[PDB]
C-alpha cells in the first residue's frame, strides 16, 4: 500500500554515499548544505514553510537511494523544491528558482549544474519521482507542533516562548537526518520537550492530566523518553557543531 | 513491494484502446496481462517540459493516494514505458497512472437519452455520490470540477467520483486565494460566476444539486456559453442575487457589474412541481444561492430523500443492451 | 472543414395522422393527411380524394387537429411540431391563388420539465376555448383560444399524476374538462378534471376514480347523446359516464392489440378500431330512450368486418369509404359494405396508396444490365412485408413484392441472378406445443425448403418454459429470383436463433460464391445475447447447401467481406475471419475497445465501426502485423442507426435523434492526439430515422451525362420510407449554395413561420447546435418554384468565388440553370 521511509540510525552507515567512500562528516555537512541551500533559495522566493520543508524531505529521502558523488546536490535541491512547490500548491518556475540559486551559490558552486541548469534540473524530476515511490504527500512536525500546543492552557506567555523555541528546533532539524528516523509527531513532541527543559517548565501542569508527569503520551502513544532525549541530543549536537548558542 | 510506484513497466497491460481524451494526456482501456483485470492508464507526459510534470496529474496523485472510499476512483499504481537506455537525461518515456476501469459515464449514458432513471435509481445514485463528496470534504478536499462526464457507473450500479484535476485543500481558519474559473460553466455556482476566490467547498453541492435536477429531466438544468447568460439562467429559477437573499453578495467582485434583467423571484418549486416532495426540498437546500446557507454533503445525507436509502440494495438503472439496436415497430 | 449536401429523392410516404372536417371551404369535405414534415390536403368526392394543396413544413408533424371557433366560416388548423413549433393556419384561395396563412405562432418548450413517455398529447375543447397540451411529466399546458393570443403564449397547470397515458377534452360538461388514464404503482386508473382558464388551475371533476385494465391505451370523448367516455384496453372496452359503468371483454380482441379509433356516426353511436394485426372492427353505442325524453346507453357490442393495412390511424369519410393511414404498410381507401361478401367480409379495397414503409435494409443493383441501378428495398412490416424495386423514369417507377413477414436485411449474389433476403415472421404458442402461423408467407411458401439442423448450441441446460399463445419470430434466410421474386428457396434458423446480419462474397482461394448469416441465440432472460452463429450457405442447383458454421460468443450485428476476408462485429469484439483451404473460418485478430459493434463498413485496409452510444471508431487493419490498430475516435456520444464512409478522410453517420453528423480525421501531425481525434465537421437535423446507407445512385447513366458540381453519391433509407441522398461539394461550390440559403430563407415565406436554420439545427433533448458543413438541398432546390420577383431579389449582390473569375456577378438566369442541374442528381 504505503512505502516505509524510516530508517534506523545504524542503517545511515550504509547509504550509498558512505559506500563510494564519502565519510559520514561529508554526507552529513552535504545534507546540512542542501537543506540549507533548499531552505534559503525557497524564503528567497517568498515560499511557505511547508513547501521548504517537502523539498528537504525530498532532498534527505533522495540522498538515502543515490550518491551526492553522482548526483550534485544543489541540483537535486533545486529540483526537489521545484517539485516541492507543485506538490504543496505554492508553485515557481523553474527559470525562477535556478535564477534564485545562482544569486546565492558562487562560481565553483554554480558549477554543478552544468552548461544548462534549466535543463539538469527538469531532467531529474522523473528521478526524484520515481526515487519517492510517488508518495508526495508529507507531514512535518510544524502541524503538531500546533495541534498540541493548542491543548496546552495556562500562561499564554510562557506557552508562546515554548512554541517558538520549538519552531526554531524544528527548522534545525531539517538540516538532519531526523527526518529519515521519526514520525514528524514524535519531532514535534521532542521539540516541545527540548524547549521545556531549556526554559524549566514542566509541560504536564498545562495538560487535561496534569498528574500524568509523562505529558505527550496522551499525543503520541508509545514513545520512550529514551527515543526523545537521542533526537534532543542530536539537536543539540547540531548546535555545538557550529557556534550558533540556543535560542532561548 | 505493492509500494514502489513508477518501476513497472506499461509491457504488464494489454492495451485494449483509447476510452477518452483527458487533460495531461490521452486515457486507455487495458488489460492487466498476470491478473486479467481491466484497467483505465492515463497517459502523463513530460515530454513537453515546459514545467516538467503537469500539476493536474500531481493533485490527482497526491490526493487519490490519501483517499479511500466506496465512491471515490481508486487509483492502483504508476508505470512507465521502457526506458529504451541506459543512460537517463535521454528519456522521453512517458507515465501511466493505473485505475479501476468503469463501465460508464453519466455523460455518456444520459447523451443516448434512453435511459431510464426512477426515483430509486436516483435515491442510491446520489447517495453514493454524495457519501463521497462528504468523505472528502471531512478531509477537506475540494474537487472544483464536478459534471457528468466526471461522474462514472458501473452495471453494478456503483457510482464513483473521478477526475479530481483541479482537487485542492480547503482551509476554513485561512481565507486562500484560488484561481476562480474551476467548474464547467453548466456546473459553477452562481458565487464563481461573481468572481468570488476563498470559495467554499459548498461549490461542490451546488454542481451535485445541477445533477439532482438533470436525473429528474435527463437535461442540464443551467444551459449557457457565456457567464453572463449563466447568471440569468440561474436567476430565472433561483432568483436573483441580492442582498435580501445573499447578505455578502455586495463584496463579490462583479455584484454591480453582472446584473440579470429583472430582480427574478424564485421559482424552483414551481418550475420543478413534478419532483417528489422528499426530492425538492433536498434541490431547494442544494440550489441556494447563498453559499453560507446551501447545506452541507453532511447535511443532504441526513435528508428525507437520502437518510433512509439502503446502500445494500444497490438497485442498478436499466441499461438497455437487447432490442435498443431495433427501434419497435 | 468539409462540405456535403444533402436532398430527397423520394418523400416521407408513411401516414403519421389523419383528420376530417371542412378546412379548405366551410362547405367541403376535406382529408388531411400528416406524412413526417409533409401536410397532404385532399377533397372528399364520391369516387375518392381529390388532392388540392400539398405544403412542407419545417419541423416533424406532431400534433394536428381541426377546429372551428365561434365567428370563423371554417375550421381552422392546428399544428405542433415534436421540436415545439406551435401554430394556427388557415386555408385561403384567391381563384387559382392557393397559400397556407399563418394566424398565430410561437414556440412552447419549457426551460425544465421531463419528456412523457407516451409522447407529445394534442387536444381541444369542443367549444374551442382552449388547447390541452401534455409534454412533460406532471405538467398542463393551456393554450387559451382567445383573438389576442397571436403568440400562442401558454401556462402550465400542475399535475399530481404524472405517468399519464392518454387525454381528451370531454363533451357535455358545464366547464372544460379533461378525462385521463393515468399510472402509478397501483395500476391505471381513469380520472376527470376541470380546466379553469379565470383561476389557471384544475377543479374537481364531474365522476370519481374507476380502476381501470392494468394496458388501458386509449380514450374517447364520446358525443353529447351519451356522454362521456370509452376506455380501449387489451381485453376489455369500458364505458363512464359518472355512475354509470359497462364493460365488455370479447375474446376477439384479445388476440391483437387495438391501436387506433375514429368515430363514424356523429351521434357517437358508432366507432372504427384497428389493432396490429390489420382486423377493423365496428364498436356500437345501443340506446336506450327513458320515459324522461333522456337517452342512456345501454349496451356496447363489437363486430369484426374484415381486415386493413395495420393502421397508424383509421378516419371515415362519407357513405361507405374509409382512408387507412397506414405507417408500416401501404394506406388504403377502403369501402364497408352493408352484406357481407362470400367470405364474410364487410371490406372491400378501393384503391392502394403506396408506402415504402419502414426500410430495414436495401441494396443497389443494375439488374438490366444498363448503367443505371435499381433499388431493392426491405420495406414494410409483419403481414404488410415486402420488396420493393426502385428506378427512375418525372417519377419514380415502383414494383411491389409482397412477402407477409417482416423483411430484415437484402443482398445480391449475381452469380446465382437472385438475392438472398433475411426474414422473420410470427408464430404463436400453440396447444401442440410447439408453434403456429397466423397466416402463410415467403417463408413457408418456398418452392424448396430446409431447416438448421445444428448441434452447436444442443445441450440447452437452461430452461425456457412456453405459455399458450405467446409470440415467437421465427428467422429465414430466403434465396429470391431477380427477374420474377419467386421464392426459391427458404432456410429456417434454429429456435430462437435471430438473424441479424446477411453479406454475398467469394472468401480466400474459395471460387464458390456463397451466402453468410451471422445469427444470436435470443432468450428473453438475456440482457444481451451470449451465444450466436456464423453460418456459410451454398446456393445451388435451386437447394441451399450448409458448408460451414462457426460458434461465436455473441451476437453477429454486422458483418462485412474485407480483401478475402470476413469482418464480423460479434457484441463488443470486431474479428477477422480467414477461410481456410478446409472450408472453415479461422480467426486472424481481433479489437475489443467497444461497448456493442452494432455497424460496420469498409474501404480498403480501412474499418468505420458504429457502435450503440460511442459514436464512430476508425479501425485499419495492418498485413504487415496481422492485427487491427486505432486511427481515430469521435468522442463526443452519439446513438448510431447507420454509418458510412464517404471518403478516405470524412464518415458519415445517423444519429437517433434523427440527425446526420459528419466526421473527419483532424489530419494535423502536430500531436498522436490530434491524429486520434476525429471532429465532427458536420451536423444536420435530417427528421427522419436512417436506417441504411448505400453507395449508388438511380440516374440512368449513359454517360453522356454533364459532370455535376457534386461528387459522390450515398443513398439512405428511413423508417417513414423517406429516400434520400448525400453527396460532396468543393469549397467553393459549398459557399455559394451556402450563401444563397441565407438569402432564400429570407425570402420564402414558411408554413407557421418556422425559421428555416432553427429547424436543421442539431437537436437532442440535451443538445441544440447551428447546422455546419451540409446544404439543405431541398431548399436550394425550391428556388425554381419562387416567382420571377423573388428570384431577382435573391441574386442582388450574389458574387461567386474560387472560379474562372474571383468575383462574379450572378443573375436570375443564372441560378436557374445551376440549380437545374443539381436536380439530375436523382
Ligand atoms: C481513468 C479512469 C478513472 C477514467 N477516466 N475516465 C474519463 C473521465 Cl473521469 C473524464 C473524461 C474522460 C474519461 Cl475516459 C473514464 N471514463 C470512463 C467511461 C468510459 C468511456 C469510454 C468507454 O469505451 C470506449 C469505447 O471505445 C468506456 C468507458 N471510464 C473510466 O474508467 C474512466
Amino acid at each position: 500500500t504505503k512505502p516505509c521511509w524510516y530508517w534506523d540510525k545504524k542503517d545511515l552507515a550504509h547509504t550509498p554515499s558512505q559506500l563510494e567512500g564519502l565519510d559520514p562528516a561529508t554526507e552529513a555537512r552535504y545534507r546540512r548544505e542542501g537543506a540549507r541551500f533548499i531552505f534559503d533559495v525557497g524564503t528567497r522566493l517568498g515560499l511557505h514553510y511547508d513547501t521548504l520543508a517537502t523539498g528537504i524531505i525530498y532532498f534527505h529521502r533522495f540522498y538515502m537511494f543515490h550518491s551526492f558523488k553522482q548526483f550534485p546536490r544543489y541540483v537535486t535541491g533545486a529540483c526537489c523544491l521545484f517539485l516541492a512547490g507543485k506538490v504543496e500548491e505554492t508553485p515557481k518556475k523553474c527559470k525562477d528558482i535556478i535564477k534564485t540559486a545562482r544569486s546565492l551559490l558562487n562560481d565553483v558552486q554554480f558549477g554543478q549544474f552544468g552548461d544548462d541548469p534549466k535543463e539538469e534540473v527538469m531532467v531529474l524530476e522523473r528521478i526524484l519521482l520515481q526515487t519517492i515511490k510517488f508518495d508526495l504527500q508529507v507531514e512535518h512536525p510544524y502541524q503538531f507542533l500546533l495541534k498540541y500546543a493548542k491543548q496546552l492552557k495556562g500562561d499564554k506567555n510562557k506557552i508562546q516562548k515554548l512554541v517558538q523555541m520549538a519552531w526554531t528546533f524544528v527548522n534545525d532539524s531539517l538540516c538532519t537526518t531526523l527526518s529519515l528516523q521519526w514520525e514528524p509527531e514524535i519531532i514535534a513532541v521532542a521539540v516541545m520537550y527540548l524547549a521545556g527543559r531549556l526554559c524549566k517548565f514542566e509541560i504536564q501542569e498545562w495538560t487535561s492530566k496534569p498528574m500524568y508527569r509523562r505529558w505527550w503520551e496522551q499525543f503520541v502513544q508509545d514513545v520512550p523518553v529514551d527515543v526523545l532525549e537521542d533526537i534532543c541530543h542530536q539537536i543539540l549536537d547540531l548546535y555545538s557543531q557550529g557556534k550558533q548558542q540556543m535560542p532561548h | 513491494t505493492e509500494s514502489d510506484w513508477g518501476k513497472r513497466c506499461v509491457d504488464k497491460f494489454d492495451i485494449i484502446g483509447i476510452i477518452g481524451e483527458g487533460t495531461y494526456g490521452q486515457v486507455y482501456k487495458a488489460k492487466d496481462k498476470d491478473t486479467g483485470e481491466l484497467v483505465a492508464l492515463k497517459k502523463v507526459r513530460l515530454d513537453n517540459e515546459k514545467e516538467g510534470f503537469p500539476i493536474t496529474a500531481i493533485r490527482e496523485i497526491k490526493i487519490l493516494r490519501q483517499l479511500i472510499h466506496r465512491s471515490v476512483v481508486n487509483m492502483k499504481e504508476i508505470v512507465t514505458d521502457k526506458q529504451d537506455a541506459l543512460d537517463f537525461k535521454k528519456d522521453k518515456g512517458a507515465f501511466y497512472l493505473v485505475f479501476e476501469y468503469m463501465d460508464h459515464d453519466l455523460m455518456g449514458l444520459l447523451e443516448s437519452g434512453l435511459v431510464h432513471f426512477s426515483e430509486d435509481h436516483i435515491k442510491s445514485f446520489m447517495k453514493q455520490l454524495m457519501e463521497g463528496l462528504e468523505y472528502c470534504h471531512k478531509k477537506n478536499f475540494l474537487h472544483r470540477d464536478i459534471k457528468c462526464s466526471n461522474i462514472l457507473l458501473n452495471n453494478s450500479g456503483q457510482i464513483k467520483l473521478a477526475d479530481f484535476g483541479l482537487a485542492r485543500l480547503y482551509n476554513s481558519e485561512e481565507s486562500r486565494p484560488y484561481t476562480n474559473k474551476v467548474i464547467t460553466l453548466w456546473y459553477r455556482p452562481p458565487e464563481l460566476l461573481l468572481g468570488e476566490e476563498r470559495y467554499t467547498p459548498a461549490i461542490d453541492v451546488w454542481s451535485c444539486g445541477c445533477i439532482l435536477g438533470e436525473l429528474f429531466t435527463k437535461k442540464p438544468i443551467f444551459q449557457a456559453n457565456l457567464e453572463l447568460a449563466q447568471l440569468e439562467l440561474i436567476s430565472r429559477l433561483c432568483g436573483s442575487p441580492c442582498p435580501a437573499v445573499w447578505p455578502d453578495v455586495i463584496r463579490l467582485p462583479y455584484f454591480n457589474t453582472m446584473k440579470p434583467k429583472k430582480q427574478y423571484r424564485r421559482r424552483l418549486r414551481e418550475e420543478f412541481s413534478f419532483i417528489p416532495s422528499a426530492a425538492l426540498d433536498l434541490l431547494d437546500h442544494m440550489l441556494t444561492l447563498d453559499p453560507s446557507k446551501r447545506c452541507t454533503a453532511e447535511q443532504t445525507l441526513q435528508s428525507d430523500f437520502l437518510k433512509d436509502v439502503e446502500l445494500s440494495k444497490m438497485a442498478p438503472p436499466d441499461l438497455p443492451h437487447w432490442q435498443d439496436c431495433h427501434e419497435l415497430w | 472543414m468539409s462540405y456535403n449536401y444533402v436532398v430527397t429523392a423520394q418523400k416521407p410516404t408513411a401516414v403519421n395522422g389523419c383528420v376530417t372536417g371542412h378546412f379548405t371551404s366551410a362547405e367541403d369535405l376535406n382529408l388531411l393527411i400528416a406524412k413526417n414534415t409533409r401536410l397532404e390536403i385532399y377533397v372528399v368526392t364520391a369516387e375518392g380524394l381529390r388532392p388540392v394543396k400539398e405544403v412542407g413544413m419545417y419541423g416533424k408533424i406532431a400534433v394536428m387537429e381541426l377546429f372551428r371557433p365561434k365567428g370563423e366560416s371554417k375550421d381552422l388548423l392546428f399544428i405542433l411540431t415534436a421540436k415545439y413549433n406551435a401554430c394556427i393556419l388557415e386555408y385561403k384561395q384567391s381563384g387559382e391563388s392557393i397559400d397556407i396563412i399563418t394566424r398565430a405562432h410561437g414556440n412552447v418548450q419549457d426551460r425544465i420539465g421531463r419528456p412523457s413517455e407516451t409522447g407529445i398529447i394534442g387536444i381541444i375543447d369542443p367549444e374551442c376555448r382552449m388547447i390541452g397540451l401534455r409534454l412533460y411529466d406532471g405538467l398542463f399546458k393551456v393554450i387559451p383560444l382567445d383573438r389576442d393570443n397571436k403568440e400562442l403564449k401558454a401556462f402550465n397547470i400542475r399535475l399530481e399524476e404524472l405517468h399519464v397515458i392518454d387525454v381528451k377534452f370531454l363533451y357535455g360538461c358545464q366547464a372544460p374538462t379533461i378525462c385521463f388514464v393515468y399510472q402509478d404503482p397501483q395500476g391505471r386508473h381513469v380520472k376527470t378534471y376541470e380546466v379553469s382558464l379565470r383561476e389557471k388551475e384544475f377543479n374537481k371533476g364531474p365522476w370519481k376514480q374507476e380502476n381501470v385494465e392494468a394496458e388501458a391505451s386509449m380514450v374517447i370523448a364520446v358525443p353529447e347523446p351519451f356522454g362521456g367516455a370509452i376506455i380501449i384496453g387489451q381485453e376489455s372496452i369500458t364505458y363512464h359516464n359518472g355512475d354509470k359503468y359497462l364493460a365488455i371483454a370479447p375474446p376477439i380482441i384479445k388476440q391483437s392489440t387495438i391501436v387506433c379509433h375514429n368515430r363514424v356516426d356523429p351521434n357517437g353511436s358508432r366507432y372504427l378500431l384497428g389493432d396490429m394485426e390489420g382486423r377493423l372492427f365496428m364498436l356500437l353505442l345501443e340506446k336506450e330512450e327513458q320515459m324522461d325524453g333522456t337517452v342512456t346507453l345501454k349496451d356496447l357490442r363489437v363486430e369484426l368486418l374484415g381486415e386493413t393495412s395495420i393502421a397508424e390511424c383509421l378516419t371515415y369519410l362519407d357513405n361507405g369509404v374509409v382512408f387507412v393511414g397506414s405507417r408500416l404498410g401501404d394506406s388504403q381507401l377502403v369501402k364497408l359494405n352493408v352484406d357481407s361478401n362470400e367470405q364474410g367480409s364487410y371490406v372491400v379495397a378501393m384503391e392502394t396508396f403506396t408506402n415504402l414503409g419502414p426500410i430495414v435494409d436495401m441494396c443497389v443493383v443494375d439488374l438490366e444490365r444498363q448503367g443505371q441501378g435499381q433499388l431493392v428495398t426491405c420495406s414494410g412490416a409483419f403481414k404488410e412485408g415486402s420488396l420493393r424495386i426502385i428506378r427512375n423514369g418525372q417519377k419514380l417507377h415502383i414494383r411491389t413484392v409482397p412477402l407477409y413477414e417482416s423483411p430484415r436485411k437484402i443482398c445480391y449474389q449475381e452469380v446465382s441472378q437472385c438475392f438472398g433476403v433475411l426474414s422473420s415472421r410470427i408464430e404463436v404458442q400453440d396447444t401442440s406445443g410447439g408453434t403456429t402461423a397466423l397466416r402463410p408467407s415467403a417463408s413457408t411458401q418456398a418452392l424448396s425448403s430446409s431447416v438448421s439442423s445444428s448441434k452447436l448450441f444442443s445441450s440447452s441446460t437452461a430452461p425456457h418454459e412456453t405459455s399458450f399463445g405467446e409470440e415467437v419470430e421465427v428467422h429465414n434466410l430466403l434465396i429470391i429470383d431477380q427477374h420474377t421474386f419467386e421464392v426459391l428457396h427458404a432456410h429456417q434458423f434454429l429456435q430462437n436463433e435471430y438473424a441479424l446480419s446477411l453479406v454475398s462474397c467469394k472468401l480466400g482461394k474459395d471460387p464458390n460464391t456463397y451466402f453468410i448469416v451471422g445469427t444470436a441465440m435470443v432468450y428473453p432472460e438475456e440482457a444481451e445475447p451470449k451465444q450466436g452463429r456464423i453460418v456459410v450457405f451454398q446456393y445451388s442447383d435451386g437447394k441451399l447447401q450448409t458448408v460451414a458454421e462457426k460458434e461465436v460468443k455473441g451476437a453477429v450485428y454486422s458483418m462485412v467481406e474485407f480483401n478475402g476476408k470476413l469482418l464480423a462485429s460479434i457484441n463488443s469484439t470486431v474479428r477477422l475471419y480467414e477461410w481456410t483451404t478446409e472450408k472453415e473460418l479461422r480467426t486472424e485478430c481481433n479489437h475489443y475497445n467497444n461497448i456493442m459493434a452494432l455497424y460496420l463498413k469498409t474501404k480498403g485496409d480501412f474499418i468505420l465501426v458504429g457502435d450503440l452510444m460511442r459514436s464512430v471508431l476508425l479501425l485499419a487493419y495492418k498485413p504487415m502485423e496481422g492485427n487491427f490498430e486505432e486511427i481515430a475516435r469521435d468522442f463526443n456520444p452519439n446513438w448510431m442507426s447507420a454509418v458510412e464512409i464517404l471518403d478516405d478522410d470524412n464518415f458519415l453517420g445517423a444519429e437517433n435523434a434523427f440527425n446526420l453528423f459528419v466526421c473527419q480525421k483532424d489530419s494535423a501531425a502536430t500531436t498522436d492526439e490530434e491524429r486520434q481525434h476525429l471532429q465532427e465537421v458536420g451536423l444536420f437535423h435530417l427528421g427522419e430515422f436512417v436506417n441504411v446507407f448505400c453507395h449508388g445512385s438511380l440516374v440512368m447513366q449513359n454517360l453522356g451525362e454533364t459532370s455535376t458540381p457534386t461528387q459522390g453519391s450515398v443513398l439512405f433509407g428511413t423508417v417513414n420510407g423517406m429516400i434520400g441522398l448525400v453527396t460532396s461539394l468543393s469549397e467553393s461550390w459549398y459557399n455559394l449554395l451556402l450563401d444563397m440559403q441565407n438569402r432564400l430563407n429570407k425570402v420564402i415565406k414558411s408554413v407557421g413561420k418556422i425559421e428555416h436554420s432553427f429547424w436543421r439545427s442539431f437537436h437532442t433533448e440535451r443538445k441544440t447546435e447551428p447546422a455546419t458543413g451540409f446544404i439543405d438541398g431541398d431548399l436550394i432546390e425550391s428556388f425554381l418554384d419562387i416567382s420571377r420577383p423573388k428570384m431577382q431579389e435573391v441574386v442582388a449582390n450574389l458574387q461567386y468565388d474560387d472560379g474562372s473569375g474571383m468575383k462574379r456577378e450572378a443573375t436570375a438566369d443564372d441560378l436557374i440553370k445551376v440549380v437545374e442541374e443539381l436536380t439530375r442528381i436523382h
